């Protein structure tokens, strides 16, 4: 067989906010038990750097291994185009196993946000659904929150990034709440965040007049 | 979160006046600084 | 080394409508030019069948081979959890492989459907967007199109469903229009196919009203 | 489509009368009806 490995892409939130902090994740599976010794090399756009942080491996229910390496890297370097390769040399393997990624090339694209109201036909419900429908947007990487009264509401599902007929992206985020929270009039806010977005940063309210 | 370190690292992020090496420089520096 | 299996489900409209014919797909890659010999069993709920239309293998692009066996089922037969199993056997292979598939097990729910009529943000636009949020059905098998005035309209764009926080879910449709359409007051209707429904079907209209 | 086949369908194939045997008998004629 031989060990497997994947190469995970930074949070689209982490890479937007200069508060958080982005990382890009090499993760090794089917670590033979035997020669679980793993080996990680990590290169931006070729250049080799160290600052990566290799996690304790730890054998999985299927009686293998994990092992795991963070690195971090830097916002604009991802937000530009660099390339992140992370190599792994283990014994199971004839030749070092190599993954690579970037962002996605293309001319971005500014999302545009719009808030739905809920049906009427729902207000029989004693829970009602807030959209925020997001669209036009590129490349797929978005963060879509609701937040209402200055704190965070939780309880929402947002879709995954859907290719539009124009080649741009577009997805929904539901918020569900208590009809009674929204007949009473509260401001309800879907908070977007994507590199076209002027701060990376947009709101659209939602409530009833 | 500061409305105003996502102005400083946007507005950085975009300087057209900066070189990668300047660039990176100033948002390092509103990093710490938040 | 050896051939690799996989196992396609039907349409989810092919084993609602009694119009079409839903079918299991059974496809094979891997096979080798030398060892290219292969074997197709099929098995509803353990027993037999031999009604499966296999098709003429296609030496692959990247020097290897694809076969593919269909089975016609019985939209029935699905709707109630009947399993297929599919058993390709090849010279390559230890011994033959087995790949087996059924309908999601589960209390069927009856989706809700709602539609929402632009934002007003968007009439700025000279297109513009009829959302049709369906939401709380399971299992994920579903159809959702868009009409007006008895006919069909293709300019819209189905998200896949997505598990909500209470077991079920929900999924959204955006139709795309001309502002002068909607504005116009032409009545658009989003449909749903959906096992949970009476009669696989439902719909519901949108248009002007304000 | 023939709304009425997918009803007849619909209805048979939710006939708590039937057994397996008389429901895929009672479907498939439906279906070669239409
Ligand atoms: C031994 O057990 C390993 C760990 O298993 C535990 O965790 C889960 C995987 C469950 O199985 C659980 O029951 C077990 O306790 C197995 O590791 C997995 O191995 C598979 C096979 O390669 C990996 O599959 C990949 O999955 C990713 C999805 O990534 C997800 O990321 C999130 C974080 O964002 C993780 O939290 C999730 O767990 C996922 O890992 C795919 O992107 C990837 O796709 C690519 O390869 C496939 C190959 O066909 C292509 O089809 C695609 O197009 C892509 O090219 C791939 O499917 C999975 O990530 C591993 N899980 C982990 C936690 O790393 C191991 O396989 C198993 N081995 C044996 C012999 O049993
Ligand atoms: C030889 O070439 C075959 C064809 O390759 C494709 O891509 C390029 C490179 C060309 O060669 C083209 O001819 C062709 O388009 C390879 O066959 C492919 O093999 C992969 C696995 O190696 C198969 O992947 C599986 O696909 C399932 C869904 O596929 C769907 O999408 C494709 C295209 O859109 C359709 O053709 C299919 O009909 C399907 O609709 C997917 O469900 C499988 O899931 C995987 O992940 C889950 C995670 O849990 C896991 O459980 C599962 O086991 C899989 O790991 C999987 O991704 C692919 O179907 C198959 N393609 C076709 C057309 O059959 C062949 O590998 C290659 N071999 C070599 C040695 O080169």
């Amino acid at each position: 067989g031989g060990p497997s490995v994947f190469l995970f892409p930074p949070k689209p939130k982490d890479t937007l906010m200069i508060s958080r902090t982005p990382e890009v994740t090499c993760v090794v599976v089917d670590v033979s038990h035997e020669d679980p010794e793993v080996k990680f090399n990590w290169y931006v756009d070729g250049v080799e750097v160290h600052n990566a942080k290799t996690k304790p491996r730890e054998e999985q229910y299927n009686s293998t291994y994990r092992v795991v390496s963070v690195l971090t890297v830097l916002h604009q370097d991802w937000l530009n185009g660099k390339e992140y390769k992370c190599k792994v040399s283990n014994k199971a393997l004839p030749a070092p196993i190599e993954k690579t990624i970037s962002k996605a090339k293309g001319q971005p694209r500014e999302p545009q946000v719009y808030t739905l109201p809920p049906s009427r036909d729902e207000l029989t419900k004693n829970q009602v659904s807030l959209t925020c429908l997001v669209k036009g947007f590129y490349p797929s990487d978005i963060a879509v929150e609701w937040e209402s009264n200055g704190q965070p509401e939780n309880n929402y599902k947002t879709t995954p990034p859907v290719l539009d007929s124009d080649g741009s992206f577009f997805l929904y985020s539901k918020l569900t709440v208590d009809k009674s929270r929204w007949q009473q009039g509260n401001v309800f806010s879907c908070s977007v965040m994507h590199e076209a977005l002027h701060n990376h940063y947009t709101q659209k309210s939602l409530s009833l007049s | 979160f500061n409305m105003q370190c996502q102005r400083r690292f946007y507005e950085a992020l975009h300087d057209p006046n900066l070189n990668e090496e300047q660039r990176n420089a100033k948002i390092k520096s509103i990093r710490d600084d938040c």
